[PDB]
Order: structure tokens, then C-alpha cells, then sequence
RNA sequence: CUUUGUACACACC
RNA sequence: CCAAGGACGUUUUCAUUAAUCAAGAACGACAUAAACUAUGCCGACUAGGGAUCGGGUGGUGUUUUUUUAAUGACCCACUCGGCACCUUACGAGAAAUCAAAGUCUUUGGGUUCUGGGGGGAGUAUGGUCGCAAGGCUGAAACUUAAAGGAAUUG
RNA sequence: GCGGUAAUUCCAGCUCCAAUAGCGUAUAUUAAAGUUGUUGCAGUUAAAAAGCUCGUAGUUGAACUUUGGGCCCGGUUGGCCG
């Protein structure tokens, strides 16, 4: 009878079979258990602002050969340090 | 119906079980075959011979149906009956193919021996299996001689015989032209029986 | 079903169309009601009844020869068990089934067996007492199944 | 075990109709069955039916037209509102101008159309075209 | 079927299998059409003058077609004793 | 120049059969490409994409092309072709023929209260072709053909206006969706409806009546 | 009665406003309707159909025009 | 067979079949009325007798129990009732 | 040259 | 020697006593396995064919005993219940293939369990059982654009 | 995926395109997603049938009991009559 009961009386079972495979997928757990809120680096905002500590010359991955020219800064509101990659031509000479 | 003079006469019935027409297969048999009666010790059967005689009028009213008697093919790859066939082609329109049947014959414009006809007759389906397959794609109607055991798939009017005797194939492709002969009209006296003998349409060794 | 089993096979009565049967024989009701009050007195089972009078007398059923059935005139007679006799042959092939338990140990499909035994007579149980042909509080227990035999 | 005895009866009517046979036997004849087999048989989907009756639950045997597309059986048995009877006819319908949802009203088993008329709803049973 | 009022729809209205009563798609290339002459106090055929059944490709792709030819070939009369109703 | 072989082209050259429902209405196999522009002259053709196809040998890659094609007049008759081909313009061109000679009807029908002239299909129908199944759904007027744009180019090619159209599985295989599509489209005319209920006269085949213009 | 009350103030308005024609009141044609009729209405299209601009971007800087 | 009469079966067929599987379910089974030599007491056997059938006036047993159909001993007399 | 196995495809380096 | 079990036969008895099963319990080469048919259980229907195992029915069938009876062992025909095997595809499938992996967009017979891209990882921790080894339940941080299945050409 | 000295992909010019007083970016959420599946998923080989059995809760569970036949009354859709 495909898988999951039928009768009229079964709502139940449904309803914490679909809790339990609801907790199956990525999106519902990380907004459920308040990932964004823990352990993200933005505590779940769209910005952040932050004091640049220094620069680095982080390369590219395979295959591409360049060096991505990334700063690293610190948040202002938690105080943990955050890899940047500065974006466009010449604007390392903007975030000294 | 029928106006009565097409009954199973008893000198035709004596040319029948002359031939062993009525010893069918062995136990061995393919459900889609009724015509099987008193199911005879040693594991032959019997078969109804009336029956036999209504489906060889019905493939004679078949075959009288068309009007180009050049668009119905005979059709031999078994060894015992490339004769009858070919007396049937003789006799009648008709045109044969004796002996190995080609790929694509129905389809396939291009090849030199394309026939496209309107009937196609065959003695064992099982041994002319490829000539079904093809007259299947074209929409061709199939008259057949079939078995016992014979698979009778793709198959419209069954005359149930056997094929295992060389009697028997001869002379109810003998019939099946004696009948024809008379439905089209050159033979003008249902009385009277032909004057080919039934020895004519028979296989011989060398 | 078969639940205690994994065969499927089918093989039981069927029961003729005529309710009323059989036209060729001759005793009355009567004579058949105190043939089975008779039979039942010196200790009988309604199944060995039904195929005794099937046998050695023209009885089809005997619920057609009469107007009702066996224990319903065993009880309406005064001979009723205590117990019907399917769970009483359940039990006692679960008392047998534990004394050879208790005189060999490692018969252990035997084990198995015997809870598939009290699996059965539990239902049974419970059937019968949602229906209260027994009394509730009514349980099995193998001190009172030693005893329970009669 | 076997729970719903119009679900056999339908699926032995849906396989009869596939193969082709224009005879089917069904085994073991509830009420429902009877009433649903005269919905069909009123609307020219199979024709003439027959009661065999053994003492124990009767057998029907049908001859099937060649008029049945696919007659099924919804289970389990909805409640069926008025709007849900044309979403329901909405959701497993072939078309607009034709097929027949039927229900069990506490007026009788019916198709949707002479429930509608009726103006009366029920419990859903299920479809035929 | 129809619109409104008359002007009549539905370009090719296909045959129906004589024998299962289903349609006869176009592409079905198994589909046959059986073509019996029929006879008048003589013995012979006459040119033109058919009964006509038409058999659709699954059933003669079963191997049932000839059952079935015989059911209808004896229902119109002309077959007297080759098929049964009781099987 | 034709100078057919077959009898159906024979009588279709002779101007015996005006019209193409006398092929689906005797289920004759069109088997030459010229019956069908000769009867249809008003078809236009569409092909889709043209994708390269790999067969890797001991000495380089074999390239060629496949080409699908969709053929069809806007109002009833349909045609799908694919041919693969090692030059391009062959591939369009077999690509026409092979979609010329599967000219299939479709069933077009009326959404609701049948009022003027056929918009929609007559019933629900799906194809499946590989992985893809697709379904197609009678639509209200002027819903228009909701469809991804290569199925949505097939059914205005075929005549419809408007049509419901849902789809499953890998759906990007452009091949296996239009080949579902062809499926879902050529079983319009495989439904049995209440109106084709009425039993009909069985008519006599054009390759018989008029068979002393035929082959022979 | 809600399709009958409905239905006919939409056609009244419809044919009120032009975008549908006064045979074409069977509620139907109303889904057979295209933008063009509803852009054949607008002021713009209408002083260049009554003969005052002589295009429509003539008409556009009248009619902004006061 | 796609066209047949499942309303009348010929009776060879219905014969053939198993007893559940029939139009309607019946017993192939039967009863005898047997006469033992000596005296005379008919007695009614069922075929498949399942235990020891003995005439009721004298220990002269006419069947014995056999997993199908009873066999009955040398010297009886039975008819088909 | 057939069959067989592959997780090889810039292909047993 | 002891009890148990299936199928068969039955004009024997009960009367819906049932199907699947969290918790719990028994068994398991302490509780595991490539424990596999890698295919949960129950119920219904749908194409065949022959062989085989257990039982039953019939055939003046064959043979043996006491030529001859009953048996038994064969043969023939059947039927029920099994482990299976072979051919096709109306149907299913991505295919290999499948009489079930079919009757599933024309989507509902009843029910239990499990999964939601690949690693981290059956890892850490917390419980729980075990003398122990371990068994059961069992994440997250982080990382990656593919891993993977079936077939075709080399 | 482009760039390793002939870049249609970077930095500019020219030209063209899309939306337009608006347009881009980040984050969350919805549809797309039949990738949460009641409608409506999948479990032989791609992720997934608990080793097997008993078994409480939970879910589900054979058929059967008034049917048919008549006699009237009055509504709605129609229909010539308009």
C-alpha cells in the first residue's frame, strides 16, 4: 500500500513522520537549531563592520594561477577575525 | 450463412483421413486451439475435421474477396510444400515466395524483390515466423495451417491441420485452391470434382 | 494466515448448498438429540461427536439435521465444559510441550514453540473473555495449567 | 488480509478491461459492489451483470463492453463537502463534459452530477470513466 | 462530436476493433481489415459486395484474433460450428 | 519528377485521394514523403538544436550532428523527425523527411460548454519517453500554451491554443521531452469518449476500390 | 445568482468601456480578449484615430500638452 | 478464450476442477449404505470415514481410516446413496 | 579478428 | 525414546477470534555479517510451457505377490501446496533485467521501518547493555561540484 | 569556465543590448521543489527493507437485516401558442 498508512484515522503518524524527515533536510535544521545565530561569523546579518588587522596575497585554486590579494579585519560586534577578499582592479591601495 | 451445397461431402472427408490430417500434435498443446476432440491415448490428437472444412471455405471466401488475384503471396520455407505453392501460383494469381523468405520484402522499397500485397498465406508459422513479423508491420492480413502447438500469435484465420505429414500439407493447399477455383468461377460445376488429381501438389525426393 | 507458520495451503470442508438435507434419511431430531446427550455423557468432545454421528450414522451436520448446533444443546442439556475445547487442547499441549521442556532442557526449538503455544492460547484468552464465555480475571499461569487439564 | 472488497472488485474490472476479455468474475459481492456496478451500468460503461449466490457471500459475473476506460476506487473514504466535489472532480477527472465521480450519500450511492442535483454530499467512494 | 449548432467537427472519426470495441489509432500498424465476399445462390462472389471486420493490433498481437474472428464470423451466420460460447 | 512505388502513391499521384484522413481513417503506412506534401501542402518546418555527437575510435573522435526536426500545419497534423548525419544541411534535410512521413492527427477539443471552434484538447494525456513524462491538460480560452518554449514551438505548430502542460524527470534531454510530447500528442486519438460511442459502417479501403489504378 | 450578478456587470463594463464588442456577451469571449483591444482604447490611439495629431507620438505631446 | 461463458461451464471442466474452485463450492465426497455379511443391519458410511466403522450389533468393521478416501474391507456390500 | 574484465579516456607511460 | 510442525483429506468444531507492529521478549554462525532473494509482511487479479517434491482423486492402464485379490512401485489425466527452471512482453524500468521489480501522472487494498548530494562520520559527546572486547541510539564545526548507477565505442 | 603575446570573457574606446526614474549587491524567505511527496517521492544494482520470530500501545479489518411494485398531488427547466 506504497509505504506510509492510509486510513482516516492516522494523521498522527504523519504528522511526526514528516517532523522526522523534515529534520532530514539542510535548510530547516540550520534555521531550526539557530546556526545563523551561533555559529556564523555575522551572527545571522546581512553586513558586518570590522577594523582591517592586515593584508594577505591568498592564492587561487586549481587550475588558475593568480594571487587574490584579501585583507584580514575583525568584526566589531563579536570580535572574531574574518578573511576579506578586497574586489575589483587596484582597490588594494584603498583598504591599507 | 451458406446455401448447403459447401457441406463436408464424404468422398473429400475419405481424401482427409487418407492423408492423416486429423493425427495433430502431441499432448503438448497451445490453449488457443479448441478444435481438438476425443483426445486420443498415446498423447495424439484428433481434431475436428468439419471445423477444418468451415476454416478452408472461410479462407476460399477470403482469398475470392480480393480483386487482383497477383495480391496474394504464398509463402514456403518449410521443404515439404515449395510444390503445392508453386502449383498455387500456377493455378491461381498468386505469386510465391519458395525458399528463403527475405528481410525487409514488405518494407524496404528499395530491394528488388519488394512485394506489397493485400493477403499473405503461410504453412508453419513457427518455421515462416520472419513473413508474420513482416506482414504484422504492413497491415496484412495472415492466413495460416496452423498446429497444434503451433504459435498461433499474429495470425487471423487458422485452418487446423498438421504439418508433419506431407500429405496432409499438399492436399489441403489442394483444397484451398480447389475452393478458390470454384468461388472466382472457372469451376463451374460444385457436383462435380476437379480433374487435377490431389498427387500433383505432393513433395519428392530427388 | 497461518501465523505461527509461513504455508498458505487451503484445504477445509465445503458445506453443501442444501440447507435443508438430506432426503434420504430417515431418524427425527429427536432421535439425533439424545444420540449426542448419550455420546456427550461419557465424555466427548463436540468435534469427535460431529464426526462420530458423520460416520457411523447419515449426519451431515448436525445443525441442519436439528434446528441449532452442537454445545448450544450441550449447554442448554447441562453438559457444557468449564472450557471450550479448543483452548483446553491448547493447554494441554502446552503442559506436555513444558514437561518435556522441564525433563530436557536444551530442547530449545521446543522453547520457541512453546511460546508460540501461550501466543495463542492469550489470544484465544482474550477473545474469550471480550465475550465473556470466561470471567474476567480470568489468566493462564502453568501452576494452575498443571491442574487446569482436569 | 482482504480489506476492501470493492477494490478487488474494481481492480479485477480494470484488468479485464486491459486484456481485453468482455467477461469478468468477482468474488465476494458486498452491497456497495451492487450499487456501484448499477451506477456504471446505467451509464452505459459495461452492461448486463449477474448475481451468482453461494451461501456464503455471492460472486458477480459482468460482461464488459468496450465503452470502460478505467473505473477506481478511492480509499480512504473522504469526507466530501460541496466544494469538494468539484475540486475533487477537478483533481482526478479525464475531462469537463464527461467521467463520473461516485459517492455514498445519506440518500443513496450516486455520481456527482445527481448529487449535485440532489444538492446533498457524503462520503467519497470512487470514479469511473 | 459537435459545437453549438450543426457544422459538424471532428476531422477523421477512426474505426472501433470489431472484436474489443476499442479505437484504431493511426499508426497502429498491426491493425487489419478482414474483407469476406459473400455469395448468392451460385457458388460465386460477387465483385464489390463485402462484409467487413476490422481487428486491432493487440488483439492479434495476443494470438486471439482468430477465437475472435470465429465469434463474429459465426454470429453473422455464416459459420455454423467452430466456435462455443461454453468454454 | 516522383514516379512513386507504392499503390498508395500511385492513386495519390493519379489524384484518387484528396485528402490525408483517408490514410488514418484506413491506417495505411504513408510510406514516401511526397503523399504527404502533395495532400499537405500548407506544413512548415522548425528545427530545434543541433547537437554534436562523439564516437570515440582508436584514431581520433567521429563527429556528427543530430538533428531533430518538427514539421506541422497549424491546424491538425503534427510530425517529428530526428536523423543524425555527418553533414549539417543533410541532417536538416533527412530531418524534414523522417518528419514528414510521421504525420500524426491530433484530438482538439473544447475546455467548456463547446461553443465555437476547437481551442483545447479533448482530454488529459501523458508520454513518456525515457525518464520524461509529460502531461498535457484542457486549458480555458486564451490561457495560451503554458510549456517550456521547444514543446510550446510543437503544440502551436499543432493547432492548439491553449494547454495545461506539467512534466517529470530530466527534463533537459531535449529529445526524450519532445519524443514525450509527440507520445502525449499522438494519444489524443487513442481515448475512447461518450461521443465516439456510436458504431459506424466500417468503410471499404481506397486501396481496393480503386485497385485497377494501383501498381498493377 | 453570484455568476449571473458578476458576470453581468463584467460584460456591461467591458462593453462599457469598448475593449469588447456588443455581439460578444457570452462571458467567454471575455477570456478570448488580447491587450490590443485594451490598447486600442486609450486616449492616445483615440486622437490619432479621430484624425488630430496624425501619429500617435503627436498625440502624446497633445494630450500632455493640455 | 476472451469470450466465454462463465454462467454455464461444461460439466467435464466444472468436474475437472478443485471443489473451492468451482461456480458455486460442493462436496465430492459421498455417503454409502453398506450390508456385512452374516447379519443384515444397513449401516451409512461416509467415504472418507476417518476411524474404525463397525456395525452397532457386532464388532464386524468395514472401513479402515486412510488419509484420502476410506478403504472398505473384503467382504461388504455397498451402494451409492 | 571474436569473446571477456575495467574504477583506464590527456586512454596501462 | 519424547514432544512439536507443514501440506493433503474432511458433508468435524468454534465463531471473526484477524493483518502489521513503538515499548518489551525469545533465538541468533557476548547480540554481530556481503544475517543477500542486496527484493518487509498480508490480500486480490493479470501470458504460457515442461520437469520435480508431498498429498489426494480417477483410469476394466502396466508390473509384482497367491497367474489372479487389497496394497505398494510405475504410466496417463487432473488438482492442491512448495523449491525452482525455460520462452515472450500486453505491462514496468534509466538500463541490466522483472510473472513480479506488473495492475503506479488513466497517480489511493491494509500496514511497519528507512533515506534526502559527497566527506567529516557511524567520529566526538551524552545515555543505555555488556566482565571485557564491544553492541544500540547518535551530531556539529568545517570542506567540496561533483561522488554514484546502467549500458555503448576503443 | 576566460587569461601562458592573434583574450568575442580582463583594462579602456566604439557599437549594441535589457530594465528605466530607476537599476545593481548582500542576507532571509516563497515558488521553481513530485529535492518533505495528504494530494504526490524513493529503498535489487544509484542514499535507504530493521537478522528472524512472538508481542502491548497505534493503524486497519469478510459478507448479511426494506428491497421492489403501484396511486395521487404540487414545483423548476423547457415546448408548439408568441
Amino acid at each position: 500500500g506504497k509505504g506510509k498508512p492510509r486510513g482516516l484515522n492516522s494523521a498522527r503518524k504523519l504528522r511526526v513522520h514528516r517532523r522526522n524527515n523534515r529534520w532530514a533536510e539542510n535548510n530547516y535544521k540550520k534555521r531550526l537549531l539557530g546556526t545563523a545565530f551561533k555559529s556564523s561569523p555575522f551572527g545571522g546579518s546581512s553586513h558586518a563592520k570590522g577594523i582591517v588587522l592586515e593584508k594577505l596575497g591568498i592564492e587561487s585554486k586549481q587550475p588558475n594561477s593568480a594571487i587574490r590579494k584579501c585583507v584580514r579585519v575583525q568584526l566589531i560586534k563579536n570580535g572574531k577575525k574574518v578573511t576579506a577578499f578586497v574586489p575589483n582592479d587596484g582597490c588594494l591601495n584603498f583598504v591599507d | 450463412s451458406l446455401p448447403a451445397t459447401f457441406d463436408l461431402t464424404p468422398e473429400d472427408a475419405q481424401l482427409l483421413l487418407a492423408a492423416n490430417t486429423h493425427l495433430g500434435a502431441r499432448n503438448v498443446q497451445v490453449h488457443q486451439e479448441p478444435y481438438v476432440f476425443n483426445a486420443r491415448p498415446d498423447g495424439v490428437h484428433v481434431i475436428n475435421v468439419g471445423k477444418t472444412w468451415e476454416k478452408l471455405v472461410l479462407a476460399a471466401r477470403i482469398i475470392a474477396a480480393i480483386p487482383n488475384p497477383e495480391d496474394v503471396v504464398a509463402i514456403s520455407s518449410r521443404t515439404f510444400g515449395q510444390r503445392a505453392v508453386l502449383k498455387f501460383a500456377a493455378h491461381t494469381g498468386a505469386t510465391p515466395i519458395a525458399g528463403r523468405f527475405t528481410p525487409g520484402s514488405f518494407t524496404n522499397y528499395i530491394t528488388r524483390s519488394f512485394k506489397e500485397p493485400r493477403l499473405v498465406i503461410v504453412t508453419d508459422p513457427r518455421s515462416d515466423a520472419q513473413a508474420i513479423k513482416e506482414a504484422s508491420y504492413v497491415n496484412i492480413p495472415v492466413i495460416a495451417l496452423t498446429d497444434l502447438d503451433s504459435p498461433s500469435e499474429f495470425v487471423d484465420v487458422a485452418i487446423p491441420c498438421n504439418n508433419r505429414g506431407k500429405h496432409s500439407i499438399g492436399l489441403i493447399w489442394y483444397l484451398l485452391a480447389r475452393e478458390v477455383l470454384r468461388l472466382r468461377g472457372a469451376l463451374v460445376d460444385r457436383t462435380q470434382p476437379w480433374s487435377i488429381m490431389p498427387d500433383l501438389y505432393f513433395y519428392r525426393d530427388p | 494466515g497461518r501465523m505461527h507458520s509461513a504455508g498458505k495451503g487451503i484445504s477445509s470442508s465445503a458445506i453443501p448448498y442444501s440447507r435443508n438435507a438430506p432426503a434420504w434419511f430417515k431418524l427425527s431430531s429427536e432421535s439425533v438429540i439424545e444420540q449426542i446427550v448419550k455420546y456427550a455423557r461419557k465424555g466427548l468432545t463436540p468435534s469427535q461427536i460431529g464426526v462420530l454421528l458423520r460416520d457411523a450414522h447419515g449426519v451431515t451436520q448436525a445443525r441442519v439435521i436439528t434446528g441449532n448446533k452442537i454445545m448450544r444443546i450441550l449447554k442448554s442439556n447441562g453438559l457444557a465444559p468449564e472450557i471450550p475445547e479448543d483452548l483446553y487442547y491448547l493447554i494441554k499441549k502446552a503442559v506436555s510441550v513444558r514437561k518435556h521442556l522441564e525433563r530436557n532442557r536444551k530442547d530449545k526449538d521446543a522453547k520457541f514453540r512453546l511460546i508460540l503455544i501461550e501466543s495463542r492460547i492469550h489470544r484465544l484468552a482474550r477473545y474469550y473473555r471480550t465475550v465473556a464465555v470466561l470471567p474476567p480475571n480470568w489468566k493462564y499461569e502453568s501452576a494452575t495449567a498443571s491442574a487446569l487439564v482436569n | 488480509t482482504r480489506s476492501s472488497v470493492l477494490a478487488d472488485a474494481l481492480n479485477a474490472i480494470n484488468n479485464a478491461e486491459k486484456t481485453g476479455k468482455r467477461q469478468v468474475l468477482i468474488r465476494p459481492s458486498s452491497k456497495v459492489i451492487i450499487k456501484f456496478l448499477q451506477v456504471m451500468q446505467k451509464h452505459g460503461y459495461i452492461g448486463e451483470f449477474e448475481y451468482i449466490d453461494d451461501h456464503r457471500s455471492g460472486k458477480i459475473v459482468v460482461q464488459l463492453n468496450g465503452r470502460l476506460n478505467k473505473c477506481g476506487v478511492i480509499s480512504p473514504r473522504f469526507n466530501v463537502k460541496i466544494g469538494d466535489i468539484e475540486k475533487w472532480t477537478a483533481n482526478l477527472l479525464p475531462a469537463r463534459q464527461f467521467g463520473y465521480v461516485i459517492l455514498t450519500t445519506s440518500a443513496g450511492i450516486m455520481d456527482h452530477e445527481e448529487a449535485r442535483r440532489k444538492h446533498v454530499s457524503g462520503k467519497i467512494l470512487g470514479f469511473v470513466y | 462530436m459537435e459545437n453549438d449548432k450543426g457544422q459538424l467537427v471532428e476531422l477523421y472519426v477512426p474505426r472501433k476493433c470489431s472484436a474489443t470495441n476499442r479505437i484504431i489509432k493511426a499508426d497502429d500498424h498491426a491493425s487489419v481489415q478482414i474483407n469476406v465476399a459473400k455469395v448468392d445462390e451460385e457458388g460465386r462472389a460477387i465483385p464489390g459486395e463485402y462484409v467487413t471486420y476490422a481487428l486491432s493490433g493487440y488483439v492479434r498481437s495476443r494470438g486471439e484474433s482468430d477465437d475472435s474472428l470465429n465469434r463474429l464470423a459465426q454470429n453473422d451466420g455464416l459459420l455454423k460450428n467452430v466456435w462455443s460460447y461454453s468454454r | 519528377g516522383w514516379v512513386p512505388v507504392t499503390k498508395l502513391g500511385r492513386l495519390v499521384k493519379a489524384g484518387k485521394i484528396t485528402t490525408i484522413e483517408e490514410i488514418f481513417l484506413h491506417s495505411l503506412p504513408v510510406k514516401e514523403f511526397q503523399i504527404i506534401d502533395t495532400l499537405l501542402p500548407g506544413l512548415q518546418d522548425e528545427v530545434m538544436n543541433i547537437k554534436p555527437v562523439q564516437k570515440q575510435t582508436r584514431a581520433g573522435q567521429r563527429t556528427r550532428f543530430k538533428a531533430v526536426v518538427v514539421v506541422g500545419d497549424s491546424n491538425g497534423h503534427v510530425g517529428l523527425g530526428i536523423k543524425t548525419a555527418k553533414e549539417v544541411a543533410g541532417a536538416i534535410r533527412a530531418g524534414i523527411i523522417i518528419a514528414k512521413l510521421s504525420v500524426i492527427p491530433i484530438r482538439r477539443g473544447y475546455w467548456g460548454t463547446n461553443l465555437g471552434q476547437p481551442h483545447s484538447l479533448a482530454t488529459k494525456t501523458t508520454g513518456k519517453c525515457g525518464s520524461v513524462t509529460v502531461r498535457l491538460i484542457p486549458a480555458p480560452r486564451g490561457s495560451g500554451i503554458v510549456a517550456s518554449p521547444a514543446v510550446k514551438k510543437l503544440l502551436q505548430l499543432a493547432g492548439v491554443e491553449d494547454v495545461y502542460t506539467q512534466s517529470n524527470g530530466k527534463t533537459r534531454t531535449l529529445e526524450n521531452t519532445l519524443k514525450a510530447a509527440f507520445v502525449a500528442i499522438g494519444n489524443t486519438y487513442g481515448f475512447l469518449t461518450p461521443n465516439l460511442w456510436a458504431e459506424q459502417p466500417l468503410p471499404v479501403s481506397p486501396l481496393d476500390i480503386y485497385s485497377d489504378e494501383a501498381s498493377a | 445568482p453570484k455568476r449571473l450578478f458578476e458576470g453581468n456587470a463584467l460584460i456591461r463594463r467591458l462593453v462599457r468601456v469598448g475593449v469588447l464588442s456588443e455581439d460578444k456577451k457570452k462571458l467567454d469571449y471575455v477570456l478570448a480578449l488580447k491587450v490590443e483591444d485594451f490598447l486600442e482604447r486609450r486616449l492616445q490611439t483615440q486622437v490619432y484615430k479621430l484624425g488630430l495629431a496624425k501619429s500617435v507620438h503627436h498625440a502624446r505631446v497633445l494630450i500632455t500638452q493640455r | 478464450v476472451l469470450v466465454q461463458d462463465l454462467l454455464h461451464p461444461t460439466a467435464a471442466s466444472e468436474a475437472r476442477k478443485h471443489k473451492l474452485k468451482t461456480l458455486v463450492q460442493g462436496p465430492r465426497s459421498y455417503f454409502l449404505d453398506v450390508k456385512c455379511p452374516g447379519c443384515l443391519n444397513i449401516t451409512t458410511v461416509f467415504s472418507h470415514a476417518q476411524t474404525a466403522v463397525t456395525c452397532e450389533s457386532c464388532s464386524t468393521i468395514l472401513c479402515t481410516p486412510t488419509g484420502g478416501k476410506a478403504k472398505l474391507s473384503e467382504g461388504t456390500s455397498f451402494r451409492r446413496k
